[PDB]
């Protein structure tokens, strides 16, 4: 009984720690993705991870990198505690049904179940996080929120409670793409290395193939993550639909635009997952005692 | 960690033998296990290894003739030796290595990569 | 008790250069971002340039980027706007503004203190 509570608590705390550390990368990712959208811009102003971060620090200030952070922490507590903490339980449920799918298929189906539930519960916090990360006093549309709790109050009043779930469907599509692509690519890359005797079947080969899988999952996620960030950030009526947003991005900016923010997106995915997994294991083990 | 080899002995050419390695103490199922042999007056040579994931590796001199296997429930490693030849006469040593020490397949053949070693068992194949 | 006094405006020819100054009193300028705005006859305030409290971050309107240079002297409690290659469309009243935050903003209603303005005229 108590180990489930330890699993949930450990996943929540470990996700909060990883989110705090990675969060400047998230703001750089979002600002690179929204940068293409920004109307009437005469030139780009964010390029590179460190160039974006330094531009924001110099003009807007260091706290602006964090600007969405309380909604990030709320996302880690509500969404990531359920997503990561319940994974073992759902994989156990599927292992009791182990005739129904391969081990890879069971890992995928547990990931898709817990990720879908966690994305649905998470979505208000992502709408607030993204809107606060994208907004600037020196770009685009005027800032409309004085931080996280004001963002919730204003979105819920202006757009209704339904409005806080804006962009659920691209976020589901992104999380499905991440989970499927990362699991498939990891197992295929491990097979490729070991079966051809390219690397020893030991922790180095697993870490290398996990890096390759996490990159490929970020790459596949990226078009959907750009359209997600733009659709979530957009005031009402700017995009008639999510496919309208994707069509506009492709039509004016072209196919390179969908990848915008790819490098900070990958760096955050990898660094967040590493810090989260290390802290989750260490805290789960220590608290279990 | 203490390693105890067993199953050695004298066998005619073309015969078969099965070696066993039993680790004692703070042994983890995550340890890579390897087998080495040293003929009289010769240097210690690699024979076979099995990763913690169960992937077997074999020296070219024993490829297709020897089969390494692992029983994780008993933490025991076995080396099935078939089609033995006089040149296989040597003392066989069991070795264990902590996880993460092997990057390339060639790393399994490096004696310095193993943290624990057994006392060895003599295998003799008369001409 | 806070006052911002703009100076340096005048009549210049197209292609000429001009430097505006904004002297602050009653406040410690190093704690405020300083922004320049302009207002053409019959039009609303247009953002021109802003400089962060340290001066390490600057931003310019697309119509003036590359031609105007904003600077500040925290020891002299004064902000400056160097205008080069002036054009007839640069004719307007220029206002200095202080934002009670170290960083700049492009929205006039986000600035806490404003000057009286100085006229800049560029005949065709
Ligand atoms: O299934 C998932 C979901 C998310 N992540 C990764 O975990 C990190 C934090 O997970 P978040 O829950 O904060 O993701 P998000 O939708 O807010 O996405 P980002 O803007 O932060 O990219 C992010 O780097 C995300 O890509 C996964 O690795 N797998």
């Amino acid at each position: 009984h108590p180990t489930l509570g330890v699993q949930l608590f450990s996943a929540g705390i470990a996700a909060c720690l990883a989110d705090v550390i990675t969060f400047p990368l998230d703001t750089a990712k979002v600002r690179l993705q929204v940068q293409g959208e920004c109307p009437t811009s005469s030139v780009i102003r964010y390029k590179g991870v460190l160039g974006t971060i330094t531009a924001v620090v110099k003009t807007e200030g260091r706290m602006k990198l964090y600007s969405g952070l309380p909604a990030g922490l709320q996302r880690q507590i509500s969404s990531a505690s359920l997503r990561i903490g319940l994974y073992d339980t759902v994989q156990e449920f599927l292992t009791a049904g182990k005739e129904t799918a391969p081990s890879l298929g069971s890992k995928i189906l547990a990931g898709l179940t817990t990720g879908g539930v966690a994305v649905f519960i998470g979505q208000p916090t992502e709408v607030v996080k993204v809107r606060l990360q994208a907004q600037s006093h020196l770009h685009g549309i005027k800032p409309r929120y004085t931080g996280t709790y004001n963002a919730y109050r204003i979105i819920a009043t202006t757009e209704g409670l339904t409005g806080l779930w804006k962009g659920t469907t691209p976020n589901l599509m992104r999380s499905v793409i991440i989970n499927c692509t990362e699991l498939v690519t990891y197992d295929l890359m491990k097979e490729a290395f070991v079966k051809n005797n390219i690397l020893a079947d030991d922790v180095p080969c697993h870490l290398v193939s996990a890096l390759i899988a996490g990159f490929c999952a970020t790459a596949m996620s990226s078009p959907v993550d750009v359209v997600k960030t733009r659709f979530i950030n957009s005031p009402p009526g700017q995009y008639k639909s999510v496919p309208n947003c994707a069509m506009k991005v492709f039509t004016n900016e072209g196919p390179t635009a969908f990848f915008k923010g790819l490098v900070p997106s990958f760096l955050r995915l990898g660094s967040w997952n590493v810090i989260m997994f290390v802290c989750f294991e260490q805290l789960k083990r220590e608290l279990s005692k | 960690v203490q390693l105890v080899e067993s199953g050695g002995g004298l066998v005619q050419a073309g015969g078969s033998l099965r070696l066993s390695c039993a680790p004692s103490g703070r042994t983890s199922s995550t340890y890579t296990m390897g087998w080495f042999r040293q003929a009289p007056g010769k240097e210690r040579e690699f024979v076979a290894a099995i990763s913690w994931t169960g992937t077997p590796y074999y020296a070219d001199s024993v490829k297709g003739r020897f089969t390494i296997s692992r029983d994780n429930a008993k933490n025991t490693v076995y080396l099935q030796m078939n089609s033995l030849k006089p040149e296989d006469t040597a003392v066989y040593y069991c070795a264990a290595a902590r996880p993460g020490l092997f990057i390339f397949v060639s790393d399994y053949a490096r004696t310095a990569k193993y943290d624990y070693w057994g006392q060895g068992t003599q295998v003799t194949v008369p001409p | 008790q806070v006052q911002l006094v703009e100076s340096g405006g005048g009549l210049v020819q197209a292609g000429d250069s001009l430097r505006l100054s904004c002297a602050a009193s009653g406040l410690t300028l190093k704690n405020y971002a300083m922004g320049w705005f302009r207002q053409a006859p019959g039009k609303e305030h247009e953002f021109v340039a802003v400089i962060s409290w340290s001066g390490s971050g600057t931003s310019y309107a697309d119509s003036v980027e590359g031609r105007f240079t904003i600077s500040r002297d925290n020891a002299k409690n004064t902000a400056f706007l160097q205008m080069s290659s002036l054009k007839p469309e640069d004719t307007a009243v220029y206002y200095c503004a202080a934002r009670d935050g170290g960083y700049g903003s492009r929205w006039p209603d986000e600035y806490t203190y404003w000057g009286q303005g100085t006229q800049v005229t560029v005949p065709p």
